[PDB]
């Protein structure tokens, strides 16, 4: 704790105070656009939920295969967005693989695959990258849903997990079910339902896969930005408390070396 | 070929455990031998060490 | 220097393969490592008598030179040889099991040597026979083949 | 020293300084950035070294008159046994308010039994 | 100079890149091979107290670290691997180490004999 | 105490001047990027050199 060491440490946190206060002003604009875009696509996911209210379909007893899809960005510094999804995913494959069904997961974005490559390194169909650096769109959901068919894996039950944006402070990780075989998609509620064939229900459910990935590309991007604002305010408040405690230590250490060198001279004259 | 060589390489595994048993008990008996001599070698100095 | 050698027996000696008796060998080599160098520093000989050295320069004799004269005139108490029963009785029962299992696999080699040579008997040509091909591929009684 | 204090004790000694240093060497990053930007192995030298700091505080005999808590004396062999069950990871479900101001290790699971 | 010349650079390569403590991405072909060579050479460098080695007993144990012959262990077993290795070479291989101390260098035929001894011992180390 | 010439201020590039646990978190982060671009580039060299001869 000399005078040089206190200065160089105090000079460092004065840099980190500026960078995180600029970085909050960058991510305050990205959230302010990503708040705007979600309410148009709010009515897009109104329609696919309204399908299942009038026709109540469930996964009846057991499947031979399965899917788990989990969305994220590739960017860090967002707090508890990515581990609120990976720990949800490991809370279901432990709950499954005892009823006998085979599970295979796909993680869109890099940060899910980073968490789940040391334990779940075997149930990976494909991986994606480059999500959320540019704003996500609908043509982005048609590359996930198209390469998901050039895979050979017949899947008969799946789900997707995303953070439902609630407020600026709060997000809620939710789940939504996916009915993908035509067997479960043609059941007792579908008895009234007309002209669609088995070959048309082949067509209709596939557009819902590009749809229901698009509803979760608009939820997990707003919540990843508004937790990149709130967790940067708290790196900026926690830096103001560290320099004001280091200015005081600097001030006492500055005064105590003026006095130290001066007594070396007063005693150097009077000893002659 | 495998069911012949399963009994072939087994009896070479049966004789390994008898080489290991024959030297372990021969050595573990031998480690107590000089250790019996060590303590008497220890005690004959300590009665000399007390007097000097 | 009473000391015995051995053979290189570390690789497959943990692969003894008992009825899931992995701890039987995994504890066996663990005793084998520590006992080796420790009994080597026992096996050769004891060091020089330093009891006679400083008792000669000591003048208070009576219980000094006589104690080294009495206590150093006897035999070394050696150990007992109690490990002989499992030496012979455990060994030959695995060698007697070698006799039957090398012949019960030999008939399984001999019947498999007859099973392929009968497969060469069936066809002498592509267009060979309708009964010699009726050994491997089967026939049965009335109403067996459902489809 | 492993020959004087016994080689089992000497390894709980040096092995509990290793987990304590590694909590100190991340206090720059935890104070600025957050707990939530760490790996999964280094959220397990943080949660295990906050159970170890609290399990070094003991109620003294002379301090009963201050706070009204019974002074505890532990023996030697029940501290070595009681830290190997925090280093191996047997108590990783109990909270950290249970390792605080208790004597031998069985009071820590008893204080954890109280709050439920 | 042969074994600690390459060690000096393999440890220097380690220290530039091995100070994160927070991982997000996975590059086992790219980075995680090099930092696995350091922890095997860091935990090799630890020592005891009042038991100092020799130089040819040092060339042997350092040979087995840089030549890839330890990347299939666990790092919590290398301090245990060392004393079992060192007791085996002083006991069974005394005429080996006397050609390193006398001839100075580790010759190419001396490189040959050591190539089996580490692998023969690694075949039966943990069993 | 920064809105005064008498009150002390900081330089540019002082985080890596200290030597803390952010100066280390940045010196290593740059090697974990520019070691893996060094074999995207390295692989392409054989082809690029050939291409120069071609045109």
């Amino acid at each position: 704790a000399t005078l040089k060491d206190i200065t160089r440490r105090l000079k460092s946190i004065k840099n980190i105070q500026k960078i995180t206060k600029s970085m909050k002003m960058v991510a305050a604009a990205k959230y302010a656009r990503a708040e705007r875009d979600l309410k148009p696509a709010r009515v897009y996911g109104i329609g696919s939920l309204a399908l299942y209210e009038k026709a109540d379909i469930k996964v009846p007893e057991d499947k031979k295969k399965h899917l788990i899809i989990g969305v994220s960005s590739d960017r860090g510094l967002c707090g508890a967005i990515h581990s609120s999804v990976a720990k949800q995913i490991k809370s279901e494959v432990a709950n499954l693989t005892a009823a006998g069904k085979e599970v295979k997961i796909v993680g869109v974005g890099d940060k899910i695959r980073g968490i789940l490559h040391r334990t779940h390194s075997d149930q990976f169909l494909v991986t994606f990258k480059e999500v959320g650096r540019k704003p996500p769109t609908f043509g982005d959901a048609s590359v996930i849903a198209l390469e998901l068919l050039n895979s050979g894996y017949e899947f008969d039950e799946g789900s997707i997990i995303f953070n439902r944006f609630r407020s600026v402070i709060s997000y809620k990780t939710e789940e939504k079910p996916i009915f993908s075989l035509d067997t479960v998609a043609s059941a007792e509620s579908m008895s009234i339902y007309d002209d669609i064939d088995a070959d048309v229900l082949r067509n209709y459910q596939e557009y819902s896969l590009a749809n229901i990935i698009y509803y979760s590309l608009k939820e997990s991007t707003t919540s990843e930005q508004s937790a990149r604002m709130t967790a940067m305010d708290n790196a900026s408040k926690n830096a103001s408390e560290m320099i004001d405690k280091l200015t005081l230590t600097f001030n006492r250490t500055r005064q105590a070396v003026i006095t130290k060198e001066l007594i070396e001279i007063i005693s150097g004259a009077a000893a002659l | 070929i495998d069911l012949e060589k399963s009994q072939q390489a087994l009896v070479q595994k049966r004789h390994y455990l008898f080489d290991v048993q024959r030297n372990n008990i021969a050595m573990a008996l031998e480690v107590t031998y000089r250790e019996r001599l060590h303590r008497v070698y220890k005690e004959i100095k300590n009665r000399l060490d007390y007097h000097i | 220097r009473k000391l015995a050698l051995k053979a290189i027996d570390w690789v497959a000696f943990g692969e003894i393969i008992p009825r899931n008796q992995k701890a039987i060998a995994n504890s066996l080599k663990s005793w084998n490592e520590t006992l080796s160098t420790r009994l080597a520093a026992l096996p050769e000989k004891p060091p020089a008598i330093d009891w006679a050295y400083y008792k000669a320069t000591v003048a208070k004799a009576g219980l000094v030179d006589d104690f080294e004269k009495k206590f150093n005139a006897l035999k070394v108490p050696v150990p007992e040889d109690k490990y002989t029963a499992l030496v012979d009785a455990e060994e030959q029962e695995d060698v007697k099991r070698c006799a039957e299992f090398l012949s019960l696999s030999k008939a399984r080699i001999e019947a498999y040597e007859k099973e392929l040579e009968k497969m060469k008997n069936i066809i002498p040509f592509d267009q060979m026979t309708i009964e010699d091909l009726n050994e491997v591929f089967p026939e049965t009684k009335l109403d067996k083949k459902k489809y | 020293d492993p020959n004087i204090v016994g080689s089992e004790h000497y390894d709980v000694a040096r092995g509990v300084q290793k987990i304590l240093q590694d909590y100190k060497s991340l206090q720059d990053i935890i104070a600025i950035l957050g707990m939530d930007e760490l790996s999964e192995e280094d959220k397990l030298t943080v949660s295990r070294a906050r159970k170890i700091q609290r399990f070094l505080s003991q109620p003294f005999q002379v301090a009963e008159v201050f706070t009204g808590h019974l002074g505890k004396l532990v023996p030697l062999k029940e501290t070595i046994k009681g830290f190997q069950q925090i280093l191996a990871g047997e108590y990783d479900h109990l909270p950290e308010q249970a390792f605080y101001m208790v004597g031998p290790i069985e009071e820590a699971v008893a204080k954890a039994d109280k709050l439920a | 100079k042969q074994v600690a010349g390459t060690m000096k650079l393999e440890l220097a390569q380690y220290r530039e890149v091995a100070a994160f403590a927070q991982f997000g991405s996975d590059l086992d072909a790219a980075t995680q091979q090099l930092l696995s060579r350091g922890v095997r050479l860091t935990e090799l460098l630890k020592q005891g107290q009042y038991a100092p080695m020799a130089i040819e007993e040092q060339v042997a144990v350092i040979y087995a670290g840089v030549r890839g012959y330890l990347d299939k262990l666990e790092p919590s077993k290398i301090t245990k691997f060392e004393n079992a290795f060192l007791s085996h070479v002083i006991s069974q291989h005394q005429a080996l180490l006397g050609k390193i101390r006398a001839d100075g260098k580790i010759s190419e035929e001396t490189d040959a004999k050591l190539k089996e001894i580490v692998t023969n011992f690694l075949a039966g180390f943990e069993a | 105490s920064s809105d005064t010439p008498e009150g002390v201020r900081s330089g540019a590039g002082a985080v890596r001047d200290a030597g803390g646990a952010f100066g280390k978190k940045e010196q290593a982060d740059e090697e974990r990027y520019f070691r893996a671009r060094a074999r995207e580039q390295l692989a392409a060299l054989k082809k690029h050199h050939e291409n120069e001869i071609s045109h």
